């Protein structure tokens, strides 16, 4: 079965510079008939996919000519001559010259931007959820760059790891910042066996974890 | 020009069977292949299978076989997906796209339709207050919204007027219940002195909850 | 007819 591997997972860039993905195949996928059939397709969240260049080098109709697609056999490369900003989105490779075709896992174009550490705030359970028997202790780390980041939680020191969920946003359209939530989910009973509850982020921004924390004193 | 218009999103029960129309309109219907494609939020983009209206051929994706039936009516220009036997892991947007002739296997695109598949009833949202803990430029409220079904759900904050440093987080499937928290960031001079007050929208359950973030 | 795909594999 042939496997599609983009290099770059991720893509910072500034708007009008020069962009590089590659596509690699499992095995060659040149056809028995002589083609190869590679596209390249870029989708817009909330969109579908739509064509760019197809059997390698080959503009659809109406791509504008920065976008051009090169290379044989295996390894293969889009190139952007100017990033456009509506340019913005997943790049997905494509075969289709083997008999299930595959896409590659998709690579991101992103807006590049200053570091940014994330701001940290940890909230107690609303007593309105507690007096019902739940516990949620919730923490926000929002507007970072860049994107990769931890969270750990303590209980009175101790690290939990049990009950978490994370949810995170695509880069915002703003400020190109990236935000993430998790959430610590108890039963009254066990979130009242402990005071201290500690949200801390490991960040690239800082060779130690910001620390928000708060003692079950109120 | 090329045109290819689906069904509309779909909310069935696991194991009940589903069916997504793709019309197909400014072109010979009988001429190009129509496939299908699958993307699963977490997976990338995955072939269902083809189908050709010429010669009423299918070929399909062995994951898939005997899970997606392609058909097609040539008076309509309609090409059909019937999926049997829904599980979890069949919520997906899915596709279909018709190729170009020596060119390439998916040209244009279809606008995507909607599967969701869960046994959950439909439930009105738990919005809790999220209060700092600790005191003073900037400040962070919060509003849990927890335990409903279906999605979508909408969260302002003062009735809208407040919009800039606002983030909704994606919702998370806990339990078969959706939840998902909005914060916002203020200046400390405006809260805690102002009413800060989330509201919440679920047109599913029919219900609109209006939260005062008040101090502990 | 046929379709190119099909011709294809």
């Amino acid at each position: 079965d042939v496997l599609m591997t983009q290099t770059p997972l991720s893509l910072p860039v500034s708007l009008g510079d020069q962009a590089s993905i590659s596509c690699r195949s499992s095995q060659s996928i040149v056809h028995n008939n002589g083609n190869t059939y590679l596209d390249w397709s870029l989708q817009k969240p909330g969109q579908s996919p739509k064509l760019l260049i197809y059997k390698v080098s080959n503009r659809f109709s109406g791509v504008p000519d920065r976008f051009s697609g090169s290379g044989s056999g295996t390894d293969f490369t889009l190139k952007i001559s100017r990033v456009e900003a509506e340019d913005l989105g997943v790049y997905y490779c494509f075969q289709g010259s083997h008999v299930p075709p595959t896409f590659g896992g998709g690579t991101k174009l992103e807006i590049k931007r200053a570091d940014a550490a994330p701001t940290v705030s940890i909230f107690p359970p609303s007593s309105e959820q507690l007096t019902s028997g739940g516990a949620s202790v919730v923490c926000f780390l929002n507007n970072f760059y860049p994107k990769d980041i931890n969270v750990k939680w303590k209980i009175d020191g101790s690290e939990r790891q049990n009950g978490v969920l994370n949810s995170w946003t695509d880069q915002d359209s703003k400020d190109s910042t990236y935000s993430m939530s998790s959430t610590l989910t108890l039963t009254k009973d066990e979130y009242e066996r402990h005071n201290s509850y500690t949200c801390e982020a490991t960040h690239k921004t800082s060779t130690s974890p910001i620390v928000k924390s708060f003692n079950r004193n109120e | 020009q090329v045109q290819l218009r689906q069904s509309g999103p779909e909310l069935v029960k696991p194991g009940a069977s589903v069916r997504i129309s793709c019309k197909a309109s400014g072109y010979t219907f009988t001429s190009y292949y129509i496939h299908w494609v699958k993307q699963r939020p977490g997976q990338g983009l995955e072939w269902i299978g083809w189908i050709y209206p010429g010669n009423v051929n299918t070929k399909y994706n062995e994951k898939f076989k005997g899970k997606a039936t392609l058909t097609a009516d040539k008076s309509s220009s309609t090409a059909y997906m019937q999926l049997s036997s829904l599980t979890s892991e069949d919520s997906a947007v899915y596709f279909c796209a018709r190729d170009d002739y020596d060119g390439a296997w998916f040209a244009y695109w279809g606008q995507g339709t909607l599967v969701t598949v869960s046994a959950a009833k439909t439930t009105p949202p738990s919005v809790y207050p999220l209060a700092p803990g600790s005191a003073a430029s900037m400040v962070t409220l919060g509003c849990l919204v927890k335990g409903y079904f279906p999605e979508p759900v909408t969260v302002t904050w003062n009735s809208g007027s407040l919009s800039s440093g606002v983030h909704t987080f994606p919702a998370v499937l806990q339990s078969d219940l959706y939840t998902l928290s909005s914060s916002v960031t203020v200046p400390s001079s405006t809260w805690p002195s102002q009413t800060v007050t989330c509201n919440v929208a679920h047109p599913a359950s029919s219900t609109k909850v209006d939260k005062k973030i008040v101090p502990r | 007819n046929t379709g190119w795909l099909a011709g294809l594999f």
